[PDB]
């Protein structure tokens, strides 16, 4: 396998390898050589092994200088190939290829999600973009992989675009993709230059706290309690914000949503969206029941003598709600009566 | 196979061998009169007084009988079937229809026929018969088994669709389905038929039924015709797990254990297999002598002067690699030898494409090359195809 | 080529069939073939016509097949139909098998009123997760209380029709007069004093006291005219316990329009008690609009 950087190498970082060998047959010495596919660059002589055994043995790069810096980026084939005797041709044992992916340096991809993906519920906030360093670039693929997890396969080639000129940035839709872990994910846009096979040219990463976070919009739980429900158009409602709590109650680590309520009622707009009390943008959304405001209260008086509808919903990124607490609450004007 | 339904007019086939002695084609046809008792007395009131061939051989010429002759279903009946020369096997048929249900036991006879005449016992000895296994008639359940039914005009509420269009199977849920990629969910009040995509393996058309294609070819999530395979390709299915917790969205049914899902699955043949078809269900390995290249359609002839055995000596021989069998089909396709070696000096090839036989055991006969020990007088500077 | 009602892939052979029978609710491992040829026989659920194909193909919907070794599918019976897992098994909430989780599919998600005085939309929440009707390899199921099926071949439930309900079994109705029975392939009109204004509703509700209905089968409630009242106690929606999800303790509302009594008059429509006629003013007969 390719001991050096987890990411696809480009052609500068150059790769180490770890290769180790075992004989569960017979215990005896053998040599060991390594082939590149560019191998103008270097061609490995043939060092000796020691023992083997059933147990595999941390064997060809220890402190080693087998390693080779590429040139064309593509896919290479490198070869290991064991010998009995040090001696031309002598006898080869076994020989295993392995493919290695170097990707260019100079096309930089990007992922954006708008808003947080809900579980089974399609999910269509995505976005990429693709800034190439050449001036001309030829047609390009893109390939959305939601997870690392065997269960979940590679999605089909979409067709990017050329990006024909400049260093700007092209954005290309992502069509929909449905997810299922209700957890944290590892999702992956790889980018291919021709539609079939090809070569690989990009891997976008999660990157440290910007990973695709599944949510289960059932287990937000929502309590509202805001004054009473059957009073007239005289009485004031009150809305107590720091009765108000929300909680997620599934995971600890999960993305912040901020709030937002509304009174159903034309007279007056929709609050503005704000975050949870005594907590900042950026940060996990509390698994335990806390009020929308630290020190709020408000006082509404109803103008029509309507059904109103309470409505707190949480929204992110994108006008999306995934968890909305409503209230009715009635209006009345004929109890009273003057003589 | 014992015991057949009660109503149901059942066929009796009997199957009669001539055993090697079979009629010679040049010959004349001949005839012989299958003659069968079921067990019930609902036709001729009694059952026949005795069991000997005599009695049996006179119930009643049934060989030609109309389905409405009130005699197409006699509990006693006597037919007559003829064997062409040629042949050895016949066949006997006889519709049965059981009233009631009960234990019975059918009792059948062969003679041979000659000259409009029954003859005595066609098997050896005389008055011995093949008594049926005594079975009881079974219950018949009712099933018509075609394809699916529509109805015609009936009223839905809002969503609920009858019928699915082409790449959409059917599904019965309350969520609010789009396409195939759903957009809501517990939105309508009772559950509905919405139509769902289909995974990539699979391809629906006028869909009721979400079927994987054929191994030849592949499919995309929402096409109509499934997408046939490249020429010097396999289409490998990918192996799709299954779903662990019912309460997790299926991809598709159960019983689907792969899928060819998009055009990645189309591998190419390995170095040593050509694959002309367009199905491309298996590669084809290449016949002795020839030799191909990568993916392959057809095989290249090896040239004069030269066999077909591994090139590990050699230099940049045409070997299948690990990589493209292990990793990508596994252990189906293992690495056959694939290059073409000169024969050395002092022996010449002049026919090509005449492969080095091999040995399946080595320790008792040792494989070798063939090519021929240069008549004595000639000699050949080492890959020739004829000898100065 | 492989026989009818076999296959064979290069990829995979064996049947994994029937993954509702057994009590955990996984497949088994079946590797029955016919000896002749040794081509692996269709997994239950499917069928193979023709002589050869490498895969054979699933049952399509409205269909089943229980024996692996199927040339066709059969048409399920005229009542029931064709889904996956039975009616039970399909009409259970709780589970037993934790890590499987197999008896817990929830694809009823009724839009019954809750039990007790709250109406919540419907009461299974979240996402059907089990829903083919394809994949068929058992006996057909028996049909949801609120759908029905007529003919024999019929891929999918179909609804009962406004002005109509269907019970979940026979004994476990409302109101049905006690000489028929629920056989599921034939839905039955709701009776004098309800409506029923949607489909796939396993009983309609009785009107609300101030509309009263007389007919039968009516789709929506009959507006009480002025002239008249109309009083009723046991008047209250069946309550759908979330136990089994089956609705109960459904009383009909008042059948005929019961006029107003003389000297009691009733301007307004929809209500259900009468008014005095106010002093200086006559009601002559019974039924009077107004004083």
């Amino acid at each position: 396998d390719k001991l050096g950087p987890t990411v696809n190498p480009t052609t500068s970082d150059a790769v180490t390898f770890t290769a180790t060998v075992a004989s569960p047959d017979s215990t005896t010495a053998v040599f060991f050589t390594l082939d590149y596919g560019d191998g103008v660059t270097a061609e490995t002589t043939r060092t000796t092994t020691g023992a083997l055994s059933t147990t595999p043995t941390a064997n060809l790069v220890s402190a080693g200088t087998y390693t080779v810096t590429y040139a064309s980026i593509g896919t290479k084939f490198v070869t290991l190939r064991l010998y009995d005797s040090a001696v031309a041709p002598g006898v080869l044992l076994a020989s295993k290829t392995v493919p290695i992916y170097v990707e260019d340096s100079t096309l930089t991809a990007t992922l954006l999600q708008s808003g947080v993906p809900r579980l089974n519920l399609a999910f269509s906030g995505f976005k990429g973009r693709v800034s190439s360093s050449t001036a001309n670039r030829a047609d390009m693929w893109a390939t959305i992989q939601l997870d690392t997890a065997p269960g979940v396969f590679e999605s089909s080639r979409i067709f990017i675009g050329i990006a024909p000129t400049a260093s700007t940035n092209y954005d290309f839709v992502i069509p929909d993709q449905v997810y299922n872990l209700e957890g944290a994910k590892t999702t992956v846009l790889r980018i291919y230059d021709a539609p079939v096979g090809g070569t690989l040219l990009r891997t976008f990463t999660p990157a440290a706290a910007n990973a695709v976070y599944v949510v289960d919009p059932s287990k937000y739980v929502l309590t509202l309690t805001v004054g009473p429900t059957s009073v007239t158009t005289a009485d004031q409602v009150t809305f107590t914000q720091t009765t108000t709590e929300v909680s997620y109650s599934a995971s600890a680590t999960s993305p912040i949503l901020q709030w937002r309520f509304n009174w159903d009622d034309p007279s007056v707009v929709e609050t503005p969206l704000a975050y949870p009390d005594a907590l900042t943008a950026a940060s996990n959304f509390p698994t335990t029941a806390t009020a929308v405001s630290s020190a709020a209260a408000s006082t509404f008086r109803y103008t029509s003598t309507g059904s109103k509808n309470a409505r707190l919903r949480l929204y992110d990124g994108a006008n999306n709600v995934i968890a909305e607490k409503i209230v009715v609450i009635t209006v009345s004007n004929a109890g009273y009566t003057l003589a | 196979p014992t015991t057949p339904y009660t109503n149901i007019p059942t066929y009796f086939t009997f199957t009669l061998l001539r055993d090697p002695p079979v009629p010679p084609s040049a010959s004349s046809g001949v005839q012989f009169a299958c003659a069968l008792y079921t067990g019930q007395n609902v036709n001729p009131a009694s059952a026949p007084s005795a069991i000997t061939d005599a009695v049996y051989k006179t119930f009643t010429d049934v060989t030609t009988a109309v389905a409405t002759d009130a005699n197409y279903f006699a509990d006693q009946q006597l037919r007559v079937v003829t064997m062409a020369p040629g042949t050895g096997r016949v066949s006997c048929t006889f519709p049965t229809l059981y009233a009631a249900a009960g234990p019975f036991s059918p009792k059948f006879f062969v003679f041979e026929y000659a000259s409009s005449t029954v003859g005595a016992n066609a098997l050896a000895v005389a008055d011995t018969v093949t008594s049926l296994t005594s079975f009881t008639t079974q219950a018949a359940p009712t099933f018509i088994t075609g394809p699916t039914n529509v109805p015609q005009r009936v009223p839905l509420p809002k969503g609920f669709r009858t019928t699915c269009f082409d790449g959409y199977e059917l599904i019965f849920s309350n969520d609010n389905y789009t396409n195939g990629v759903r957009v809501a969910v517990d939105a309508y009040p009772y559950p509905v038929g919405q139509c769902r995509k289909c995974p990539g393996g699979t391809a629906t058309m006028d869909g009721y039924r979400c079927i994987p294609c054929p191994s030849g070819y592949w499919s995309n999530e929402g096409a109509r015709e499934c997408t046939a395979c490249p020429a010097g390709t396999i289409a490998k299915p990918a192996a799709l797990t299954a779903r662990a917790k019912y309460s997790i969205d299926p991809t598709t049914y159960h019983f689907v254990t792969h899928l060819a899902m998009g055009p990645e699955s189309c591998k190419k043949c390995p170095k040593g297999y050509f694959q002309p078809n367009i199905a491309g269900t298996v590669c084809l390995p290449c016949p002795s002598g020839f030799v191909s290249t990568s993916g392959a359609t057809g095989c290249t002839a090896c040239s004069e002067g030269t066999y077909h055995t591994d090139g590990v000596g050699t230099t940049t021989p045409g070997e299948a690699t690990s990589l493209d069998t292990t990793d990508t089909f596994g252990s189906i396709y293992p690495i056959i030898p694939n290059t073409c070696r000169q024969c050395p000096a002092n022996t010449y090839l002049p026919l090509r494409g005449q492969a080095a036989i091999a040995s399946m055991n080595l320790a008792a006969v040792s494989s070798a090359t063939p090519c021929r020990p240069c008549e004595d007088g000639t000699w050949s500077k080492a890959g020739a195809a004829g000898c100065q | 080529k492989c026989p009818p009602g076999t296959y064979r892939n290069t990829w995979f052979s064996g049947q994994l069939g029937s993954p509702f029978i057994t009590a955990d609710g996984v497949p088994v491992a079946t590797t029955l073939t016919e000896l002749g040829s040794g081509c692996s026989q269709c997994p239950p659920g499917t069928y193979a016509p023709t002589f050869g194909m490498s895969v054979c193909l699933p049952c399509p919907a409205g269909t089943f097949a229980s024996a692996p070794g199927a040339t066709a599918c059969q048409q399920c019976k005229p009542g029931t139909n064709s889904l996956m897992g039975d009616r039970t098994q399909q009409m259970a909430l709780v589970v037993t098998n934790a890590a499987n989780d197999f008896p817990a599919l929830r694809a009823y998600t009724i839009s019954g009123m809750v039990a007790g005085p709250a109406y919540a939309k419907p009461i299974v929440t979240g996402p059907d997760t089990n829903f083919f009707m394809a994949g068929k390899s058992e006996t057909c199921s028996t049909n949801l209380p609120g759908y029905y099926t007529d003919v024999d071949g019929l891929p999918i439930q179909l609804p009962c029709k406004p002005g109509t309900f269907m019970p979940f079994d026979t004994a476990t109705a409302n109101l049905l007069d006690t000489g028929l029975t629920v056989d599921g392939t034939q839905c039955y009109t709701c009776q004098t004093g309800t409506f029923n204004d949607e489909f796939s509703q396993p009983v309609c509700k009785a009107c609300w006291s101030g509309s009263f209905a007389s007919k039968r089968g009516l789709p929506t409630c009959e507006i009480a005219q002025p002239g008249t009242f109309t009083n009723v106690a046991a008047a209250a929606n069946a309550t759908f316990n979330t136990a089994t999800l089956i609705p109960t303790g459904l009383v009909k509302g008042a059948q005929a329009p019961t006029p107003c009594g003389m000297g009691y008059f009733q301007s307004s429509a929809e209500t259900t008690t009468c008014t005095a006629c106010a002093v200086g003013t006559y009601a002559d007969q019974a039924g009077l609009a107004a004083c």
